[PDB]
This record gives structure tokens, C-alpha cells and sequence, in this order.
């Protein structure tokens, strides 16, 4: 925002919303940051606003400046003797003696290479995720397996709206696992009271790289469902929208986001 | 202008649908919708004595030499283990900061990447090196680097990933920079914009993009 | 007098049997610890 | 004899099978102690 007001030369003043969190069309009435811009008590709303079709009909969203989505985070789980004689050499006449010694030489190369290669095997050990993705059998059939599973999300958000409109039963299951904050979900997951937490992709990446240790991870190497963007809410049909977005494109071309994201969005865990 | 923008502004075209690189010059002359792609830029690269020596005064020497043989074979095991175990990285390569005739990095002539690198004069030497080896199409560069006539190729991430899936020798680098998107070029302010962007968003929201990736993007060779 | 020759040879490969078994296992971890020093000296590097 | 084998005609067959078991067990113990002491 400091970069924004610099080039278009507009004055402003901030204040905090008191009713709602991010916007919820209740009885046809929107609240939060979006609700005010509909009422035009404010001309711009800036923060963590998720671009979706439903919210694009009451306000206008400028070009997104950061890419995010919907993700799920889980805690990282922590003649008879002739064969006999030749058989012992591998497990550590004159011509008969010669055959034994050369066989021992082969055995030594066999055993020495066996231990050295085995040592390298434990060097590159890895782990795998327990769930394929959002369409997992334990997800589409929650609490339908020998071990009852548990997972939920914060209500009154964009992510909750998306779930209800694509998986009704899956949305209905999560009603008893609703959280109220980022920290509460992280701690409950740490305490084992919860098994999986679904929330915004951009912020859960931040918490993963800044958690105490690296106990909490996201599914896969980073998987995003329903890619979208974060946007700036503007009053409907504003004359600034042409100039508002043109500045954002100047930012990516020059490259200020790289430095800014390293300042705020960098992490510790890898 | 020329190319896609040269044809679109001439009126012979109406709506450019292609992997269009969104930049600042294009937004001034023509309109866009929400980008349908998410990726950055990277590089494509190509990849009794017999029983003792082997196992009364002479017996002391024999046992000493047996110990010598044991320590010698232990040392040989140690050195073979050391032999078998112990013995560019993006734009930040100093050898690419000041290139030579050996490291050959090239890009597409009259493409958005060349303009992007010309914008930042801090890579003027790179702009002074790529000018001698700009190729018309990505296929030409891929074929030339497959013949090992090239050594690097600054290009999009998704295209080079599909190419690496096709050809196992194709390898990418580490750096992922300039995270832009691909969108649908349009004419000037027209009613073919609002519903177009709404349709693109409605396609992104559901599993349609995943299905299209199953068709072409997700698949590996 | 011949116990020393037999005992030391077994380092490198009723009362008497028990004592050698402890000594051999002591030699077992001894050469095992020696291979660790080989690994330790490997990491070392005008 | 058995006490002399584990540390050093199905009878000797099982004996050599257990000898191979002992060799692989001691190899595994050596590998795990080396990994435990060198890397971490
Ligand atoms: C989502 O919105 C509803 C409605 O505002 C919240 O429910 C309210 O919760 C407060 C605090 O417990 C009560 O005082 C209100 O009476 C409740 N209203 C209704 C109609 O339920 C709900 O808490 C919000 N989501 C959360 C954070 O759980």
C-alpha cells in the first residue's frame, strides 16, 4: 500500500473492521471488508481477500499479486561338505586350495561392497504422505474406517463456502471439527486432538516454515486445489481500477515482490 | 509491432488465445483477463604361505605379516569406500554473468523474455550474448541442445517440464523467478471481457483444470 | 603358556570358554570402533 | 558347539542358516552403529 499511494498520489487513512471477518452474504447482506465496500462506507479494502466468482459480482478485484489456494496440513509422523566349505567363505589337493583362496577373494569384494553400498542406503531415506489428496478415501469416507479420522476448518470463510458447494456430505462431516484460529488448530494438531486441518494455502505455508521445529507439514511437496489469487476490494465500477492494477504489473516487471516476500514470507524449515 | 500483437492491432485477428506472457507493454495496448497459467522462468540443460598372504622364529614374522595384511586390506577398504562415496544453478552462475564461447545460453528471437532481460540493464552482457544465438522457435533450440550444440536455454517452466517428461536427458535448473502467468489477449474494452474473465475464473474454481492437466500437463513420458 | 597365542589370534579372527567369549566380543566392538575411526579419519582433509 | 557358532541332516542345515542369520544381524548392527556415530 505504501508503494501504491506513491505513484497514483492518493491520500488515505485506515481503520479496523468490527463486524465480520472476511465477508459473508447473510440474508443477502455482506459484512466484513466486502460488506463495507458494498455500502461504500470505505472505498478500498486491503488484506487477505480470496478471489472467487461469488465475491466478484458485488465488488471489483484488481489483478492478484500473490498466488494461493486451499490446502490441508497434518503433523509429520515420526561332496556333502564341499558345498558346506564353500558356503562359509562368503559369510566371512593343491588345486583345491587354489580354488578356495580365489573364492575368498571374490567373497571379500562381495562383502566389502555390500556394507559400503548398504551404508549409502540409509543416507537417502525418505518419507511419504498418508493421504493422496482432497479426494482421499478417508476424506470422502470420513470416520468410515476402523480408525475414526478427524478434520475441520474455521467457519464463515471462503474455504468453507467452497467445500459446501462441491462436497455436501464432506462439508457436513466437518461441522463438529470447526476451529476458531490458526494457533488453535496448530496446537490441537500438536496435542493430537485433531488429525488434519484445512485452511488457506498461503498462510499455512508461512506457519510450516515458522513452527517450533518442523513437526507440522502440508500434504505432498506442496499441492494446490482450485488455484486463484489474493485481491484488493474496490468500490463498484471505480475509475481507479485502470490505474490501480497497472501499478501492480509494474511491480512484477521490476521485481519488488521477491525482496518483499523474502522479508515476510520466508521460512526456516525445508 | 509485429507477431500476435501486430496481427491483432491490424484487425485481421479478434482474440489471441495462446500462452501469452503478461507484461507491462501489452497491458497498455491491449486488454487481458485472469491468467490461466501459473509459472516462472528456468533453464533447460542436458544430462602354507598361500594360506597366509590371503587368509619358530619365522612364525613371529608370519603373524606380524598377517597383521600387516589385515591392516593393508582395511586401508584398501577405506580408500575404495572413499573412492565410491565421496568422489550453473540458475542465473547466479558467475560463468554466465561473464559468459564465453563455451557456455551457450540462448533464447527465442523477438520473444517476451528478450524484452524482459533488456528491461534490466544489469544483464546487458547477457543481452549482448544472447543476441548472437537467438533461435526462431523453441523446437529449434531443443533440437540444437539435443545435438549438444547448446548449453542452456532460458524458457518457461511448464514447457520444459513436459519436454523433460518426453526426453529423459532434458533437465531443469533450480531457480524459479519472475512468477508470472499466461492469459487471454483481447481487443480494447469490449463486452467480450467481463463474461470471459468470469468463465476463466469458473473454470479455475472447479476440477476442469485438473482434467485438462490429466489430458496434457499431468501426463509423463 | 600357549593361551596368549590362541587368545590374541582370536582378536582378529568351562571357565576358559566364558572368558574368551567376553574378550572376543570386546574385540568385536574394538574393530567395530576401529572402522568408525576409519570413517572419522575419512572426513579429515599446503 | 552351538555356543561356539553363534559368536565364533537338518541339524547342520539349520546351523548354517543361523550362521547366515548371525552374519546379517552383525552386519546390520555395524551399519546402524556406524550411521548413528558418523552422520548424526
Ligand atoms: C460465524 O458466524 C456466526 C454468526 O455471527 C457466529 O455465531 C455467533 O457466535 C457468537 C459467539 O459465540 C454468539 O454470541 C452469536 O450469538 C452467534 N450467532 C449466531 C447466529 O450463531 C459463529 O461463531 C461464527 N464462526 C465461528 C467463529 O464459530
Amino acid at each position: 500500500l505504501k508503494k501504491i499511494s506513491k505513484s497514483v498520489k492518493f491520500t488515505y487513512d485506515l481503520y479496523l473492521v468490527t463486524n465480520g471477518k472476511h465477508g459473508k452474504k447473510i440474508n443477502g447482506t455482506w459484512n466484513g471488508m466486502i460488506g463495507e465496500v458494498v455500502m461504500k462506507r470505505a472505498y478500498m479494502a486491503v488484506g487477505s481477500l480470496t478471489i472467487n466468482e461469488e465475491r466478484s459480482e458485488v465488488v471489483d478485484f484488481s489483478v492478484p499479486f500473490i498466488e494461493t489456494g486451499i490446502s490441508v496440513m497434518v503433523s509429520r509422523s515420526n561332496i556333502g561338505k564341499a558345498i558346506w566349505l564353500l558356503w562359509g567363505l562368503v559369510f566371512n589337493g593343491t588345486t583345491s586350495k587354489i580354488m578356495v583362496s580365489v573364492w575368498a577373494f571374490f567373497a571379500v569384494i562381495f562383502l566389502a561392497s555390500y556394507t559400503a553400498n548398504l551404508a549409502a542406503f540409509m543416507i537417502q531415506e525418505e518419507y511419504v504422505d498418508q493421504v493422496s489428496g482432497l479426494s482421499d478415501k478417508k476424506f470422502q469416507r470420513p470416520n468410515d474406517f476402523s480408525p475414526p479420522f478427524r478434520f475441520g476448518t474455521v467457519p464463515n470463510g471462503s474455504t468453507e463456502r467452497n467445500i459446501r458447494n462441491n462436497y455436501a456430505e464432506m462439508h457436513a462431516y466437518m461441522g463438529k471439527f470447526n476451529q476458531r484460529g490458526v494457533d488453535d488448530a496448530l496446537l490441537s494438531l500438536k496435542t493430537g486432538k485433531l488429525d488434519a486441518f484445512i485452511y488457506d494455502a498461503a498462510v499455512l505455508n508461512y506457519m510450516a516454515g515458522r513452527d517450533e521445529g518442523c513437526k507440522l507439514v502440508t500434504i505432498g511437496s506442496g499441492k494446490v486445489f482450485a488455484s486463484t489469487g489474493y485481491g484488493i476490494a474496490i468500490q463498484k465500477d471505480s475509475g481507479w481500477k485502470r490505474q490501480v492494477d497497472l501499478a501492480i504489473l509494474q511491480l512484477f516487471g521490476d521485481g519488488e515482490m521477491e525482496e518483499l516476500e523474502a522479508l515476510w514470507l520466508t521460512g526456516i524449515c525445508h | 509491432w509485429n507477431g500476435m500483437m501486430g496481427e491483432l492491432l491490424s484487425g485481421q485477428a479478434d482474440m489471441i488465445v495462446a500462452p501469452l506472457t503478461i507484461n507491462n507493454e501489452r497491458a497498455q495496448y491491449i486488454e487481458f483477463s485472469k491468467p490461466f497459467k501459473y509459472q516462472g522462468l528456468t533453464i533447460l540443460v542436458k544430462k602354507f604361505s598361500w594360506g597366509v598372504l590371503l587368509n619358530f622364529s619365522a612364525r613371529i614374522l608370519g603373524m606380524v605379516w598377517a597383521g600387516f595384511a589385515m591392516i593393508i586390506v582395511a586401508s584398501y577398504t577405506a580408500n575404495l569406500a572413499a573412492f565410491l562415496v565421496l568422489d550453473i544453478t540458475g542465473i547466479n552462475d558467475p560463468r554466465l554473468r561473464n559468459p564465453s564461447d563455451k557456455f551457450i545460453y540462448a533464447t527465442v528471437k523477438q520473444s517476451s523474455v528478450d524484452i524482459y532481460f533488456r528491461r534490466q540493464v544489469e544483464l546487458s552482457t547477457m543481452y549482448r550474448h544472447m543476441e548472437k544465438h537467438n533461435y526462431e522457435s523453441a523446437a529449434e533450440a531443443i533440437q540444437a541442445v539435443r545435438d549438444n550444440k547448446l548449453h542452456a536455454f532460458i524458457w518457461d517452466s511448464a514447457v520444459l517440464e513436459f519436454e523433460a517428461s518426453q526426453k529423459c536427458d532434458l533437465v531443469t535448473t533450480g531457480e524459479l523467478f519472475f512468477r508470472s502467468g499466461f492469459g487471454i489477449g483481447m481487443r480494447k474494452d469490449s463486452p467480450w471481457k467481463q463474461n470471459v474473465s468470469l468463465s476463466i475464473l469458473k473454470s479455475h474454481e472447479n476440477g476442469f483444470m485438473e482434467d485438462l492437466d490429466k489430458t496434457w500437463v499431468r501426463y509423463q513420458e | 603358556g600357549k593361551a596368549i597365542w590362541l587368545l590374541w589370534g582370536l582378536v582378529f579372527n568351562t571357565t576358559s570358554k566364558i572368558m574368551v567369549s567376553v574378550w572376543a566380543f570386546f574385540a568385536v566392538i574394538f574393530l567395530a570402533s576401529y572402522t568408525a575411526n576409519l570413517a572419522a579419519f575419512m572426513i579429515q582433509e599446503v
